């Protein structure tokens, strides 16, 4: 209403990654804008790239079903999900071996949904029993435990300053959690239905959240409320994943119509319209530089848009 | 604030020369 | 460069390995076992072993395949079936000791109502329709004993049938297709799995050969 | 984790000799293997290298057509057949394990090799210095020249730095001249233009008298050259 409209922006495909047969659930992009890891369904830890367009590692796993893949900021450790509560941690740089395991993470009752690497030592997992606790490879046990959601959580989101993370369960609400003390600091509500994925602002002042109610909103940490709402009349489906831009100016949200929609910051206008997906999109990844955005659907098509 | 964190990405997202 | 040139050969080798793994996994039928609470979850896997999900393997007449037991998992069905999209055969092990127990303190009804609700939610699903659900009847001896000691029509006032062993074992099949809406692309198989003999596995293993062809014909499109 | 080499003894010019290398503890079908050799007179020279899984094979311009290599994945035993060898190729062979991927650090663990004494198009890289007595801890800066134009799409230097340490094999410590490998601390720095390279060495520790070796990573016949040596 006051901000100058950016206008209609055209999005084109930069590259298409082919050579995988399993379903692509998670697409975690590294902090170096060079490599990215994706998840499979037959226990194949696959790592892709944008410019070179060549996979670098693939190792069979004990757990066939993989829900997520976490890529370390330094590119040293990697961990996959799983429904059998087996969060096997793997490393790339190994002597006399390609990929090996040293520590085994166990002790969860609910199914693991997503995993995020806070740093090279402490990692956080999202289980299906409302235990989004933090773990360590050295001690093999959890340090702090986060609880307070009436339902199980299925998504996580870290912060650039590496000090706290926001977590939102299926209770149509999101809560912030500190790594030091380990308890909810603020609760945000206003979604009509459950959420699927959450994303954090690069600056750290707010965070966006997409739900199945065909609505989007960004909760402010200082104002303790959302600024604007992204309603939709001709959309009956929901949002499976949400992400920000390099600095948080552009909004990205994948819908169930085998495409994605690019929303503005305050104008709430569909500037970019996506297409070309044969199956339902699962998760998309935005690089730190904000140049290209890779999307992951169920048709084993890792298309990069730029 | 609001527009200070948005002008940073408004210069590299649309001016990308495929580098 | 030399590294960029060797990367092509490395990609070719890793793609050949991935294709070999996919071809090896494409000949293994994926069975998905589920059931009610303690509805014979361990007595069924302890049969073919001599001749938090669970992974089991057993080869019969030169046909190796993997089988996934759901195990103990207390979660919703909206986010749990997304991982299990595309399973060819879902084996439901219904319980025969849930209609006699009293109503639970947390559940609004008894365990049999929860069992039929879970069956309805796993059958009348919009995600997977081309797949198939088989039903395994376990613990038949104790069921016949408790149905000869206590009647069965006292809890089911919908019908006025007799209290025998064959009629009770035959009426429980037709009561499962009334809840299904799509029948032209969905089918339900029911077999008898005795707990006293081990030679019954081959009585249902060939039954798998009946359903797999179905999804094979799903690639034909002539149906 | 180990690479033992056997097959030493005496050989006559014009005969045959068996050179084998037993290596275990790693995936033999997921690593590269080089056949670089070191002579007591000249520096390093590349003779052969085959891709993983018995893929592509290449040779030099003076060896292709005389020697033949082999490979064995199950038994993990190497082979090397000599056919009409001369007396001017005497050296001490090696058995090097390598790996090639994006951001990789190859040439980690090499072999020790046995002494093989014998009785009686191509690009060439140039060096800068041969031997200069420099005291330890004087901010030594080794320079390197080139006669080729580097205009690759990635934008990095295709060159590795080797150090012949008396006692073991010259393992690789500085790769791409801009990153640090495993086993060495972060204390070096590489700069320069696309033709000249300036590598600085700060705060050298004790017993650093080994000779350096420079190479290129854009062509199969790895041109090593003489190399730069230091003194006490």
């Amino acid at each position: 209403n006051n901000i100058d409209p950016v206008g209609r922006i055209q999005m084109r495909t930069r590259r298409t990654l082919r050579g995988h047969l399993a379903k692509i659930y998670a697409m975690h992009w590294g902090t170096d804008s060079r490599l990215l890891v994706s998840a499979s369904q037959d226990g194949k830890l696959i790592i892709w790239d944008s410019y070179t367009t060549n996979k670098v590692h693939a190792i069979p796993l004990r757990s066939s079903w993989v829900m997520t893949c976490a890529y370390a900021p330094s590119g040293n450790y990697v961990a996959c999900g799983g429904l059998d509560n087996i969060c096997s941690i793997y490393n790339l740089k190994t002597r006399e071996g390609n990929v090996r395991v040293s520590r085994e993470l166990a002790g969860h009752t609910g199914y693991l949904s997503c995993c995020r690497f806070l740093d090279d030592n402490q990692i956080v997992t999202s289980s299906g029993d409302t235990t989004c606790a933090l773990w360590d490879i050295e001690t093999g046990q959890q340090t702090t435990t986060f609880t307070g959601h009436t339902g199980d959580v299925m998504s996580l989101s870290l912060a650039p300053d590496t000090r706290l993370f926001v977590s939102g369960a299926c209770d149509a609400s999101a809560k912030l959690w500190d790594v030091r003390e380990g308890m909810c600091r603020q609760t945000f509500t206003g979604h009509e239905s459950d959420i699927n994925a959450i994303c954090f602002f690069p600056n750290g002042n707010a965070f966006a959240t997409g739900s199945d109610d065909a609505t989007c909103r960004l909760f402010d940490l200082r104002a303790d409320q959302e600024l604007m709402t992204y309603s939709h009349d001709n959309i009956i489906c929901g949002i499976t994943s949400v992400s920000f831009s390099k600095s948080g100016r552009l909004l990205l949200a994948g819908y169930d119509d085998f495409n994605c929609n690019v929303w503005d910051a305050l104008k709430a206008d569909r500037a970019g319209v996506l297409a070309g997906h044969d199956n339902r999109v699962s998760c998309l990844g935005v690089t730190d530089d904000g140049m290209a955005v890779a999307t992951g659907s169920w048709d084993s098509f890792l298309k990069i848009w730029n | 604030k609001v527009s200070k964190a948005a002008a940073d990405l408004m210069a590299y997202c649309e001016a990308h020369a495929k580098e | 460069s030399a590294e960029d040139k060797a990367a092509v050969e490395r990609s070719k080798m890793i793609d050949r390995n991935l294709r070999e793994d996919g071809e090896k996994a494409a000949k293994e039928v994926k069975l998905l076992l589920l059931g009610a609470g303690e509805s014979g979850k361990n007595t069924i896997v302890k049969q073919m072993k001599i001749i938090g999900i669970v992974e089991t393997h057993f080869t019969d007449k030169d046909l190796y395949f993997k089988m996934f037991d759901v195990g103990a998992q207390r979660s919703e069905r909206k986010k749990w079936i997304h991982c299990f999209e595309g399973v060819t055969a879902i084996i439901f092990c219904v319980a025969l000791s849930d209609y006699d127990l009293v109503l639970a303190e947390d559940e609004e009804m008894n365990r049999m109502h929860a069992s039929m609700k879970l069956f309805d939610s796993i059958c009348n699903n919009k995600w997977f329709t081309e797949t198939s659900i088989i039903l395994f009847l376990n613990k038949k001896d104790l069921f016949e004993e408790k149905i000869k000691r206590s009647p069965l029509t006292i809890c089911y006032p919908e019908y006025t049938g007799s209290n025998t062993y064959e009629e009770a074992a035959a009426y429980i099949q037709c009561q499962f297709e009334d809840l299904n809406r799509r029948k032209d692309t969905k089918e339900i198989y029911t077999h008898f799995t005795c707990s006293t003999d081990t030679k019954n596995v081959q009585f249902v293993f060939d039954a798998v050969t009946d359903v797999i062809i179905k999804n094979n014909l799903k690639e034909c499109g002539l149906y | 984790v180990q690479l033992v080499e056997s097959g030493g003894g005496l050989v006559q010019p014009g005969g045959s000799r068996k050179l084998s290398c037993s290596a275990s503890g790693f995936a033999f079908s997921s690593f590269g293997m080089h056949w670089v050799r070191q002579a007591p007179e000249k520096g390093l020279e590349w003779v052969a290298y085959i891709s993983s899984g018995s893929g592509t094979i290449y040779y030099a311009d003076t060896v292709k057509g005389r020697f033949t290599i082999s490979r064995d994945d199950p038994k993990n035993t190497l082979f090397l057949q000599m056919t009409s060898l001369r007396s001017e190729d005497t050296a001490m062979y090696y058995c090097v394990r390598s790996i090639y991927y994006y951001g990789s650090s190859p040439f980690d663990f090499w072999g020790q090799g046995t002494t093989l004494t014998v009785s009686s198009s191509d690009i060439v890289m140039t060096q800068a210095t041969s031997s200069v007595p420099v005291t330890p801890g004087e901010s030594v800066s080794i320079s390197c020249r080139s006669s080729k134009s580097l205009l690759h799409s990635n934008g990095n230097t295709y060159l590795y730095w080797f150090l012949q340490r008396p006692g073991q094999s010259p393992q690789l410590l500085i790769y791409r001249m801009s990153n640090l490998a495993s086993g060495v601390p972060d204390r070096f720095s590489g700069s320069g233009s696309g033709t000249a390279f300036t590598l600085t060495i700060s705060r050298l520790e004790a017993e650093d008298v080994g000779v350096y070796y420079c190479m290129q990573h854009l062509e199969y016949p790895l041109t090593f050259g003489a190399g730069t040596k230091l003194e006490l």
